[PDB]
Order: C-alpha cells, then sequence, then structure tokens
RNA sequence: UGAAGAGUUUGAUCAUGGCUCAGAUUGAACGCUGGCGGCAGGCCUAACACAUGCAAGUCGAACGGUAACAGGAAGAAGCUUGCUUCUUUGCUGACGAGUGGCGGACGGGUGAGUAAUGUCUGGGAAACUGCCUGAUGGAGGGGGAUAACUACUGGAAACGGUAGCUAAUACCGCAUAACGUCGCAAGACCAAAGAGGGGGACCUUCGGGCCUCUUGCCAUCGGAUGUGCCCAGAUGGGAUUAGCUAGUAGGUGGGGUAACGGCUCACCUAGGCGACGAUCCCUAGCUGGUCUGAGAGGAUGACCAGCCACACUGGAACUGAGACACGGUCCAGACUCCUACGGGAGGCAGCAGUGGGGAAUAUUGCACAAUGGGCGCAAGCCUGAUGCAGCCAUGCCGCGUGUAUGAAGAAGGCCUUCGGGUUGUAAAGUACUUUCAGCGGGGAGGAAGGGAGUAAAGUUAAUACCUUUGCUCAUUGACGUUACCCGCAGAAGAAGCACCGGCUAACUCCGUGCCAGCAGCCGCGGUAAUACGGAGGGUGCAAGCGUUAAUCGGAAUUACUGGGCGUAAAGCGCACGCAGGCGGUUUGUUAAGUCAGAUGUGAAAUCCCCGGGCUCAACCUGGGAACUGCAUCUGAUACUGGCAA
C-alpha cells in the first residue's frame, strides 16, 4: 500500500505543495517512495504549476495506491 | 555468479567447518593505494575434502549453523 | 547604512573626481577637492599593497553606492556566470537598477536616481520596482511612471544628465522615458574604471 | 491515565484471560503426543495426534495461534511418528 | 573557472621552526547601539524535577441502550386557544456512558546509553506481512455466554465485589474444504459476518422474510508495501588495552522463533578469536549530509530528511499484522502527591509554561481556513502534526533614515607659523519627494472539495440505491485591521560601533609620566606619548558593530595530493631474518587488479548548471547534471597480480 498525497515544502505565505507517493504510516514532509510531480496554487499561467506523470500513477493505482481528496481531484483539474 | 571467492584454507581442526582465508584489494583514499586485507571466514563444509593451505572455491548461500553463510563448491587444488 | 553620508568627501580622500552630488556648474569651483581631507590630507603616504587595494576598492564602490555585504553577493554571482569574472563583476555593479536609470539619463546623478527607486517613480513593465539591487534582464522595459514625470524632480533630473557620453549598451529615451537594457555592460563600456584587478585581489581573500 | 482510551486495559484483560486458555489447551495436548514418542507406544502416537489435529489447526485460522506457527508444529509432530511407528 | 600572504628569534643575514594576525563561519553567548519588512532559525547545560492547561480516539452504516439534547405522539394540566407547560414512551434525528471493531506501534520529541551480530553502504536468502489492490471460490446452520443493566454489598477516597438478566460484525462449536496446510505419495485436517439504501410480484401473527444494489466479512495464491534475518566492506580514538574466549567455537540430534541461527537444550569434539589489532578502556547517537576548503582533506552531525535506541529509574511479558509499546498493562525502585493513615495515585526526553542549572534559548497564544494524518459506507469528529500569529537583530537578505543645489567656505569648535588650515557642501539657506513607518479608505490570492438538486450511452426493479458525469444553486478564510494598492500632511519618526605605533586602511593636540594603565601578537609607558586617558580629526564596517568562545582555512604546521632526517627537530649502535611490502626477463594463458561499454544502484532535500515564482534578493522552485561511490553483466589484454613453460 502506497499513498499518493500533497506535501508543502514551500516558504512561508507561499504554498508549494509536492504530489508525492508515500505511505500513510509516515510523515507528510518525511518519508517518501518517489514523486509524481508538483502542485503549485500560486501559478496563474506565468509558469506551469503542475507536472502530470499520469503514466506512472496509472501503474501505482493498480499497485494498490490510494489517492487523497486533493490529489484525485487535481488529475481532474487538468482532466486528461 | 554465486558470489564466488577463490580462498585458501587455513584450518581443518573440525569436521564440516573449515576456516578459509580470502582477501580483497582494499584501497585507502588517503594513502591512495590498494593493499591486501585478508579476512578469515567460517564456511560450512560437506565433511572434509582438503588439507590446509588448500586453494578452493567457495560461494555465498543460506546460513544453516552459527556464522555460516558460505559453502565449499569444490577444492581447486592442494598446491599450485 | 546606505551610506548617503558626506558624499564628495570621499572624492577628496582619493583625489579622483566624480559627479555624485556635484553640479555641472561646480566642478571644484566654490567647492574643493583634495586640499586636505583632515589636517593631514595634504601630505601623501606611499601605501603597502593592501593600502592600494583598499583605496581603489572604494573608488569603484562609491560610484554605484554599493556596500560590503552587497559586493560579496555580486562576487559569487560573477563567479557563477561563465566569463571573465573581472568583467562579470563590474558588469553586475553597472547592472544595479539605480545605475542603468542614471545611464539612460533619467537620474540627475547615480545617487539621485536611487532616491527615485525609493519612491514608486521607477518601474519595469507594468510592474513597480523599489529595489535597486535588481539586475535587469536582457531587453528590459525600464520606464518611468505616468504620475512621476509630473514631478518637478524628474523633469530636473533629465536636465543634469545632458551632455554626457552615455556609454551605450542601452537606449536613452525622451518620448516615454522607457528604455531597453539591450546588451550587457562590457570592458569597452568602461570609461577608465578598469580597476577590476584590484577588488578581485581584495575579494579572493 | 486520565485518558479515555486507557479503557483498552480492560479490553486487553478479557483478551489475555481468553488467549491464555487457548494456549494452554494446545500446549498440553501436544505434550500428550510426545508421551507416545519417548515411551515408544507406537499405536498411541497415531491416535493422540489424530485427536489434536483439528484442534491446533482451528485456533490458527482464527489467528489465536496463527497460521504459520501451527504449520511447524504439525510438521514436527507427524515427523516423530513416521520414523517411529 | 581555480589555491594571496604578512609579522614575530639576530647587531645584521638566510634557513629551520613554533607562535600571531589578516578570512569565512557557528544553534553561537556577552557589551554597546538600534528603523523596518521578508525568510530561516530559536533549552545544546542537570537523559534534572515539575504547579496548571492541552496534545488519543472515533465510529449508532456492528451492538444491547436512551442519559442528555432536539423533535412525534399519548393522556393530562396551565385552561399564554388548541396553543405553550407537565409525565409517559426508542417512535425519529442524535448520542452519554458500557460492550465491540480498528487506530492508540502513526505523527511529535530526545541523544542518555550504544564502537557494535548498533548504523552506513552494497549485496543477499532459509522469512513474515492487518489496512490497500488483482485473480478464483466461499460465506451453511446453531449454541452457550458476559459487560452494561437491575437489586444489593466492601471501602474515607482511590477503588471494587456479589446474585439474577441480556446483545452482537462478540465468543465458541457443528456443517462445508481449493490454486490451501502437513505428508514421499496414500491419506488426514482448517474458516466465517453480515450491515445498509431501495423497491415492484409473493409472504409477515407486520420488527421483518423476499428480491436488487452496494460495501464489508472468510479462505487461498499474487502484486505492491512495511518489517525481521544473513553476509562483505566502510564506521572514532588509545597497545602505557596483548593476550582473550565455555553456550566458548564447532559437530551431531531435540526444542523454540514469523523464518535461518547455541536463540535455547541434551550429548560429543577441543577448538575458536587475536598485532591484517581481537579483547579491554576512554569517548560518541549514526548517516545523508553540514561547515570550511582551491581541491584533496579536516572538523562537525543544531534546525531539514532517513535510520537506531530511549520514554520517571530498573525490569517484564500480554495483545496484535506489527511493540519489547512516550501520554498501554503489570512488577520492583527512588521520587512526588492524596488520605478519614487502614491504603492508594502518577510519571513533560510531546506543545505551552515552572523552578533549577547555565553564558544562553520565546506565548500557560490562535485555529479547523488550507495541506496531511486517524476512523467511518458518508456526514462528521479527533489532531500542540501542521499552518499561522506573538516574543528575540540569532543570522542571511532587501529597502529607509532624505533628495538636488548651496560658500564673503556661516556661527561653534579644533589645530595653527597666526596667514590661515581643518571640521566642510557637511550644516543653515534655497527649490524638491514622501518610500518605510504612522493614520484613514480600498483590496487580490492561498478554495477546491463538500453540501441541496438535475444529466448516465452504468448496475438492476424499465429510468431505485449506489456509483458515475458534467451541469445548477447557496456557501466554505484561522492568518487578517491581509499580500498589495489608494490618499494624508510634513524631513518629518528612524546612526552607531570599533579602530587609526607596526603587522594593517587610517594623525594631531593636550593630561599623566615604567606611575596610571593598554595589550591579538611584536610590545608600549620613567615628561614634544603618531601605541596610555580625554579631545579634535580621520579609516573601515553599518542597524548592526565589537569582544569572546568554537571549527576549518591560511599552515605543504605532521606532507595520499603535499615534507624532511650529514651538522637545524629528526637513521634503531649494528647485523640476520619470519610475517608484511616490493619483484630481472622471454613465451603462453587467465582476466582477479585495471580500462571500457552495459545494467542495476548511488532517497529526497542539501549541493551544482541552465531557467522560472515571490516588487528584487534572501528564500522558494522546475528540469538536467553531479550523486566522487558500490556491485553485477559484457567486452579489452598493454601493464599489474595468479598459474605454466
Amino acid at each position: 500500500m502506497v499513498t499518493i498525497r500533497l506535501a508543502r515544502h514551500g516558504a512561508k505565505k507561499r504554498p508549494f505543495y509536492q504530489v508525492v507517493v508515500a505511505d500513510s504510516r509516515n510523515a507528510r514532509n518525511g518519508r517518501f517512495i518517489e514523486r509524481v510531480g508538483f502542485f503549485n496554487p500560486i501559478a496563474s499561467e506565468k509558469e506551469e504549476g503542475t507536472r502530470l506523470d499520469l503514466d506512472r500513477i496509472a501503474h501505482w493505482v493498480g499497485q494498490g495506491a490510494t489517492i487523497s481528496d486533493r490529489v484525485a481531484a487535481l488529475i481532474k483539474e487538468v482532466n486528461k | 555468479k554465486i558470489r564466488t571467492l577463490q580462498g585458501r584454507v587455513v584450518s581443518d581442526k573440525m569436521e564440516k567447518s573449515i576456516v578459509v582465508a580470502i582477501e580483497r584489494f582494499v584501497k585507502h583514499p588517503i594513502y591512495g593505494k590498494f593493499i591486501k586485507r585478508t579476512t578469515k571466514l567460517h564456511v560450512h563444509d560437506e565433511n572434509n575434502e582438503c588439507g590446509i593451505g588448500d586453494v578452493v572455491e567457495i560461494r555465498e548461500c543460506r546460513p544453516l549453523s552459527k556464522t555460516k553463510s558460505w559453502t565449499l563448491v569444490r577444492v581447486v587444488e592442494k598446491a599450485v | 547604512a546606505r551610506y548617503l553620508g558626506p558624499k564628495l568627501k570621499l572624492s577628496r580622500r582619493e583625489g579622483t573626481d566624480l559627479f555624485l552630488k556635484s553640479g555641472v556648474r561646480a566642478i571644484d569651483t566654490k567647492c574643493k577637492i583634495e586640499q586636505a581631507p583632515g589636517q593631514h590630507g595634504a601630505r601623501k603616504p606611499r601605501l603597502s599593497d593592501y593600502g592600494v587595494q583598499l583605496r581603489e576598492k572604494q573608488k569603484v564602490r562609491r560610484i554605484y553606492g554599493v556596500l560590503e555585504r552587497q559586493f560579496r553577493n555580486y562576487y559569487k554571482e560573477a563567479a557563477r556566470l561563465k566569463g571573465n569574472t573581472g568583467e562579470n563583476l563590474l558588469a553586475l555593479l553597472e547592472g544595479r537598477l539605480d545605475n542603468v536609470v542614471y545611464r539612460m539619463g533619467f537620474g540627475a546623478t547615480r545617487a539621485e536616481a536611487r532616491q527615485l527607486v525609493s519612491h514608486k517613480a521607477i518601474m519595469v513593465n507594468g510592474r513597480v520596482v523599489n529595489i535597486a539591487s535588481y539586475q535587469v534582464s536582457p531587453n528590459d522595459v525600464v520606464s518611468i511612471r505616468e504620475k512621476a514625470k509630473k514631478q518637478s524632480r524628474v523633469k530636473a533630473a533629465l536636465e543634469l544628465a545632458e551632455q554626457r557620453e552615455k556609454p551605450t549598451w542601452l537606449e536613452v529615451d525622451a518620448g516615454k522615458m522607457e528604455g531597453t537594457f539591450k546588451r550587457k555592460p562590457e570592458r569597452s563600456d568602461l570609461s577608465a574604471d578598469i580597476n577590476e584587478h584590484l577588488i578581485v585581489e581584495l575579494y579572493s581573500k | 491515565n486520565i485518558k479515555s482510551a486507557k479503557k483498552r486495559a480492560i479490553q486487553s484483560e478479557k483478551a489475555r484471560k481468553h488467549n491464555a486458555s487457548r494456549r494452554s489447551m494446545m500446549r498440553t495436548f501436544i505434550k500428550k503426543v510426545y508421551a507416545a514418542i519417548e515411551a515408544g507406544d507406537k499405536a498411541a502416537a497415531q491416535k493422540a495426534f489424530n485427536e489434536m489435529q483439528p484442534i491446533v489447526d482451528r485456533q490458527a485460522a482464527k489467528g489465536l495461534i496463527h497460521k504459520n506457527k501451527a504449520a511447524r508444529h504439525k510438521a514436527n509432530l507427524t515427523a516423530q511418528i513416521n520414523k517411529l511407528a
């Protein structure tokens, strides 16, 4: 069981999430498996705030991954 | 490869245990050269099939008695 | 501090002329240079190696207005561009926003230009800029504000600039006071400030 | 120990009380077989194994004894009788 | 793309060599001084003891229940007139406690202990693995109970104990039995729990049976994951620690553990380990990494990340997929507290605070907004994780404390040959601007999801449910009196510290006179002190500066890179020689070393290159490189090593 989730590592009064594959039995900013891109809500189209990896995840989900509200709906914001 | 070390016996005083002595060329990055660092190890043997000073082939493997995890595959020669 | 101390007096203590707080009317007429800063400023000492390096450093240092701490930051940015880091170093000191604006004739002086950068007078694009340590980008849009050309300071600050060489790596404008940082400063655009040898000695310690 | 969840101790205890009994049963029945081994009573060995064969297994499926432990028990046991009777 | 040197021994000189300084830095501390904002960081010492508050529970869609709340109804009142009040009642939301599940092994903290079978790195095989997820099948029919509860009863409390009664996704049979387990085969054997939503046709003495959906439940084999286990190498110091080691080392056979194993046990052998450094002692969390550095290297391991250990001290097992369990349990011990003195309670190395100790380290803050975590079928709750605020120049960075112009070069000092010179365009004076701060007014973005509907070409009852999909609507903001922006007067409110003999940038004047005192080093000072003290002037840094401590550098100053040893420190008094190190030459071979390519692997962050995002930079960030390595695979054969000749 892996758990794909957000992880803010960005400086104060400026969220920079990081969609990561971890496990839920460890720290949000702590122990990770491997990334699956980023989520920046501060992008507004002067830079790209995302990195997809659609492919990678699609394998991981079958491998028993779990998606949190945000992460799941964030594939949805960009659809395919 | 079964992690094969061409070692040289140095102890038949037990039956099914023979201490084989092997070395790797260990380098110092601060003396900046290789040397011979010889390390005796405790191998698990079929019975005995060799004398001392017997060049052999040994291999890694399961543990199966205290400080064992190498086996004798064959006795190369008694003397070179 | 930001210095902003007794300006010219350093020109005195180095015996070398600069426009910093001088006019174009006073050029050491009714002002004095080098007569004797202090009561010992008349007589000249030979100076040790370290002597030269210190004095000379301060020469370059005060015709941008730049501090110590600031200068180190410049030195690790110079040696973080692939080039001659003598050039890179003095290129970045003439990369200070306060300086390019002066060198496009919008500042009366080097120093007065930075008084502008204090207030919301300077801008790049539609973006307001108040920080002078900003190294402008190749092909910039470094304009004055609408509601800043109406001030009597900004009108009078194109005035004192007039009749200078204006070493070209950039455009000098008067329709919209909007230039372009259209190539970098270079060894040829030094105007006899070639003292890159000194400070790179000083700094490497 | 003012916490709510310190009530778990009571739960643990209903548990320990029960889990104890399960271990005890098995722990004894397995010895009745080793009786027939050491004393050499060939018939008995079989018969005594057969009576405890289900028992030790059930507990395991549940998790009391667990799957993997009873495995090795059942191996050792039968092993005895094969070389004996 | 990158490496600085000077002083200090001599009357003078060059070497040799120790010492010093210049530098960067640090969880820094202190003194003096103080404008902000942004970001980061903020008990290192006694792993010392803690007042007080809070951080571990949550699910009624598993229960038996109804205590409260809120509603429904029934009798009744009040007769606020058909409405409020009252008793009754699980009827419905909803939920106390209690059972029961799952979490409570996460996250958070700390480095005491631990030089190692602990870590790190790389391999590896005789392992296990709940929640997740794939595949196949199953889930049949029963029973005996026990909390609660009730009625008592023991105690001052703390805290219990009886008797009767009862529930389950509780417990345990019995039934069923593969790709299952044991077994050579033959054979034998082992499991469960169903809950909800909704509904037409039948059935209910009307709670339900029925069907359908849906999730869950049981098993077995997978996958992914976490966690054990083994091996080799790397891991700190000290040989004024050289001998050590009986479950000690190994072999047999039992037992045990999830699995291998002296893990443990019976017997048998007498070895095993060690200067290629065991064992023992001191010291220390370890690593990525960090800092410094030109690199190599050294030192170091704070915050951030991973691992290990520890949880009042000592110790132990139980449960469970997993623990040797921080806020579990039990025992002992020293503490602390309660007490009706009989007997009991607790554990801040969690957050915040407290005293103490120390040179030193912040609020008994706010919050469910966002992100993440826990449970749940969902709502929702729980969250000192976290996100923020407050307090602190602790540091890095950004910007400001004014701009222009301004000389009979103003008074006022100071020095002076008494002509001035110096302070000094500095100030005033003139024209100019209000950032930042302050006040008043606007004002983004971090917020999507969910929630109330409708659309499905799903599943089935033919459009339920549930899920799915976009759509439709009303909201979701703790920070916060917000990032930011607008206006408002008026330079207004915003510069100091150290040093100036030489090293080393920067001199004079008095006061004192080997006295006073200075002092990083070399040294000053016994009456014109460029070195003291004060002043005038100046130099460098600057909201910080200096001083100290501490690390590394410089220092090739212990030299792998990168040293000497004739006399400066420095060749054992001299031989032989084991181990160790080294190896003339020719052919052949091997390919271990080595080189190359290939493949894994070298976490991320940190670092680095290019390039974005915060008004810029600091910081944050994207991709790529580095990731000095290691192993394996396949190739190469000159050298190196091995063998043969």
